[PDB]
C-alpha cells in the first residue's frame, strides 16, 4: 500500500486535510454567492 | 464431506432460532403499519425512525451476492472490489441531502411518478417502470439466487429447489402483506445479526491468519501447487496473485477495475443504484421527518465502510488458508472441488465459513449468509410491487380504488416470487463461473441512461418529455447492441483469450458505462433543446432551482382542513436548527472517514 516513500496512514491525513480545505472553501464560496 | 459439518447440532439450533426471531419481528411490525391505505403500506406511514432507515438501506443493498462475490473476487484480485461499498457512502450522503428532499417535496411514491410529474407523459413512466423491473428481475434476483445456491450447495446439503422455496416462503409471510414498515422492522434485525456474526468471523479469520501484516505477506505467496496437467499448463496469470492486489486504484488499462473507470463509472451507476433506483429510495421516503432520512443515510454510510473488512478481506483469508481450493486453475481440479470448470474462486466465503469457525459459530454465521439474502429479496419484491401498482396497474385502470391497488400489489409480489423459482434452473444449469461479471455488465449498460435522465430532471429545468424519452431509447439501443454483441461471442477465458473484436470487448464495462452516460446525456440535451420547453409554472418544487419556491403548481399529470394539513406536513422538509447542524456535521464526518480510508488503502 506504499506509494513513493509515503506511509499508508499519511495518505489518510493528507486526503483529509485536502477534503476539509475543500469543504471550507465550498462553504465560503456558497456563503459569498448565496 | 464439506456439506456435513453443519449437520452436528448447534448449527441447526442457531439457524432455527434466527428464523423464529426474524419471523416474529416481521409479524409484530406487520401489525404496526396501518395497512389498507397506500400511504401506510408502501410508505410505512411516514413514521419510521432514523436508524431503522439506515439499517434497511444497508440490508437491502447487502445480500448473499455481496458476501459470495466480494470474498471470491477478492481471492481473484485483492481490494479491487471493495471500493463499490465505499463509493456507496458518498453517494448515499448525496442522496440524503439532495435527491430525497425533492422527492418528499414532490409527494412521489415512485421515481417514474416523479418523472411523469416533471415531464408530463405516460410513456416515460411506463418505459422506466418496465426497464427498472427488468433490471430488478435480472440483476438483483440473479445475484441473490446464484449466491444463495453457491453457499447452500457448498455449506448445506439442501438442493437449490427446496432451499430457495423455503427462503421465499419465509420472506413471503411478512413481505407480501407487510409493506415498508414490516420490511424495515425486519431489516434492522438482519443488519444487526449480519454485523455481529460477521465481526466475529473477520476477527477469527484475522487471528488464524496471524494478523494483518502476516496476512499481507502470506497472501502474495498463495499460489496453487498444481499449474500443469490436462491438455496444457497455464500462463502464470490465471493462478498467481496480482502485484496490484492491495491497491484500490489500479492501472488505467492494464489492470482490472482501472481507477478512471473505477471512480467515474462506479459513481455513474451508483447514482442509479442509490439515488434513482426504487428499492433504496422507498426506505428514505418512509421517514418520520426530514432529519430521520439524514440520520439513516449517515448510519448506512458509516457501516457501509465495514463491508470490505468483512467480505473482501475474509475472501483473501479464505484463499490463504485453502489456496489449493480457492486458487485452482486446472479444469480437472476445479471441476472436482466445488463445481464450475473454470472457477472455484466464488466459494471463498462459504468455505471460510464452513471451515474456519467452530460449530456454533458456523451455525450462526451460515444464518448470517441467509440474513443477507432475505433482506435483499424482500426489498426487491416490495419495490417491484410498488412500481407495478403505481405505474402499470394504475394506468391500466384509472378508476381503481385503494383496495384494488393493494390487492394488485400483493398479487404482483406473489408472481414475482414465482419468477425466482422459475429463475433457479437457469442459474444452476448455466455456466456461471463469470456470473457476477455479467450482472455488473447488465447493470453497466442500462443504468447510465437512467442516471442521466434523473440527474437532468433534477439539476436542470429545460429538459422535456421528447428529450428524456429519446435519450433513454438511444441509450437502451446502444446498451442492447453491446450486450448482445458481448454475450453472443462470450467473455474471454484466461487460457483462451477473448474471441470478439477489440472495439466492443476491449473496453472494460465500466468504461462503456461512462461512454453511454455521456452519449445519453448529450442526446437528452440536444433533443430537449430542439423541442419547445416546459414553462416553470409546471416545475415548481420538482427541479433544484425551484424547490424553495412556494407558489401554486399546475401538475403535468392533472376533514378537509386536517387532510390539507396532513398533506402539507407529508410534503414538509424542514428540521430544527440544532438537529440540522448535527446532521450536517456528522455527514461531513462520514465523508471525511471515507476519504481517509480511500487514501489509506488505495
Ligand atoms: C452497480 S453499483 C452498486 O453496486 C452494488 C453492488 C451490486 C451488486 C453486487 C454483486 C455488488 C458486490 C460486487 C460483486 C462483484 C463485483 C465484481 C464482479 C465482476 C468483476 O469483478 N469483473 C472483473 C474481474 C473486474 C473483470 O474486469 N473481469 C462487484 C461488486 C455490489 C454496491 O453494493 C453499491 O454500493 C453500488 O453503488
Amino acid at each position: 500500500q506504499g506509494l513513493g516513500n509515503l506511509q499508508p496512514w499519511m495518505q489518510g491525513l493528507i486526503a483529509v486535510a485536502v477534503f476539509l480545505v475543500l469543504v471550507a472553501i465550498a462553504f465560503a464560496v456558497n456563503h459569498f454567492w448565496c | 464431506e464439506t456439506h456435513e459439518l453443519i449437520r452436528n447440532a448447534a448449527d441447526i439450533s442457531i439457524i432455527v432460532i434466527y428464523f423464529v426471531v426474524v419471523m416474529a419481528v416481521g409479524l409484530w411490525a406487520m401489525f404496526s403499519t396501518n395497512r389498507g391505505t397506500v400511504g401506510g403500506f408502501f410508505l410505512a406511514g411516514r413514521s419510521m425512525v432514523w436508524w431503522p432507515i439506515g439499517a434497511s438501506l444497508f440490508a437491502s443493498n447487502i445480500g448473499s451476492g455481496h458476501f459470495v462475490g466480494l470474498a471470491g473476487t477478492g481471492a481473484a484480485s485483492g481490494i479491487a472490489i471493495g471500493g463499490f461499498e465505499w463509493n456507496a457512502l458518498v453517494l448515499v450522503v448525496v442522496l440524503g441531502w439532495l435527491f430525497v428532499p425533492i422527492y418528499i417535496k414532490a409527494g412521489v411514491v415512485t421515481m417514474p411518478e416523479y418523472l411523469r410529474k416533471r415531464f408530463g407523459g405516460q410513456r416515460i413512466q411506463v418505459y422506466l417502470s418496465l426497464l427498472s423491473l427488468l433490471l430488478y428481475i435480472f440483476t438483483k434476483i440473479s445475484a441473490d439466487i446464484f449466491s444463495g445456491a453457491i453457499f447452500i450447495n457448498l455449506a448445506l446439503g439442501l438442493n437449490l429447489y427446496l432451499a430457495i422455496f423455503l427462503l421465499l416462503a419465509i420472506t413471503a409471510l411478512y413481505t407480501i402483506t407487510g409493506g415498508l414498515a414490516a420490511v424495515i422492522y425486519t431489516d434492522t434485525l438482519q443488519t444487526v445479526i449480519m454485523l455481529v456474526g460477521s465481526l466475529i468471523l473477520t476477527g477469527f479469520a484475522f487471528h488464524e491468519v496471524g494478523g494483518y501484516d502476516a496476512f499481507m505477506e502470506k497472501y502474495m505467496k498463495a499460489i496453487p501447487t498444481i499449474v500443469s496437467d490436462g491438455n496444457t499448463t497455464f500462463q502464470e496469470k490465471c493462478y498467481t496473485p496480482r502485484a496490484d492486489s492491495f491497491h484500490i486504484f489500479r492501472d488505467p488499462l492494464t489492470g482490472d477495475l482501472p481507477w478512471p473507470g473505477f471512480i467515474f463509472g462506479m459513481s455513474i451507476l451508483t447514482l442509479w443504484y442509490w439515488c434513482t433506483d426504487q428499492v433504496i429510495v422507498q426506505r428514505c421516503l418512509s421517514a418520520k421527518n426530514m432529519s430521520h432520512v439524514k440520520g439513516g443515510c449517515i448510519l448506512c454510510g458509516y457501516l457501509k465502510l465495514m463491508p470490505m473488512f468483512i467480505m473482501v478481506m475474509p475472501g483473501m483469508i479464505s484463499r490463504i488458508l485453502y489456496t489449493e481450493k480457492i486458487a485452482c486453475v486446472v479444469p480437472s481440479e476445479c471441476e472436482k472441488y466445488c463445481g464450475t470448470k473454470v472457477g472455484c474462486t466464488n466459494i471463498a466465503y462459504p468455505t471460510l465459513v464452513v471451515e474456519l469457525m467452530p460449530n456454533g459459530l458456523r451455525g450462526l454465521m451460515l444464518s448470517v449468509m441467509l440474513a443477507s439474502l432475505m433482506s435483499s429479496l424482500t426489498s426487491i419484491f416490495n419495490s417491484a410491487s410498488t412500481l407495478f401498482t403505481m405505474d402499470i396497474y394504475a394506468k391500466v385502470r384509472k378508476r381503481a380504488s385503494e383496495k384494488e391497488l393493494m390487492i394488485a400489489g400483493r398479487l404482483f409480489i406473489l408472481v414475482l416470487i414465482g419468477i425466482s423459482i422459475a429463475w433457479v434452473p437457469i442459474v444452476q444449469s448455466a455456466q456461471s463461473g463469470q456470473l457476477f461479471d455479467y450482472i455488473q455488465s447488465i447493470t453497466s449498460y442500462l443504468g447510465p441512461p437512467i442516471a442521466a435522465v434523473f440527474l437532468l430532471a433534477i439539476f436542470w429545468k429545460r429538459v422535456n418529455e421528447p428529450g428524456a424519452f429519446w435519450g433513454l431509447i438511444l441509450g437502451l439501443l446502444i446498451g442492447i447492441s453491446r450486450m448482445i454483441t458481448e454475450f453472443a461471442y462470450g467473455t474471454g477465458s484466461c487460457m483462451e483469450p477473448s474471441n470478439c473484436p477489440t472495439i466492443i470487448c476491449g473496453v472494460h464495462y465500466l468504461y462503456f458505462a461512462i461512454i453511454l452516460f455521456a452519449i445519453s446525456f448529450i442526446t437528452i440535451v440536444v433533443i430537449s433543446l430542439l423541442t419547445k420547453p416546459i414553462p416553470d409554472v409546471h416545475l415548481y418544487r420538482l427541479c433544484w432551482s425551484l424547490r424553495n419556491s412556494k407558489e401554486e403548481r399546475i401538475d403535468l399529470d392533472a376533514t378537509e382542513e386536517e387532510e390539507k394539513a396532513m398533506k402539507m406536513k407529508m410534503t414538509d422538509t424542514s428540521e430544527k436548527p440544532l438537529w440540522r447542524t448535527v446532521l450536517n456535521v456528522n455527514g461531513i464526518i462520514l465523508v471525511t472517514v471515507a476519504v481517509f480510508c480511500h487514501a489509506y488503502f488505495a
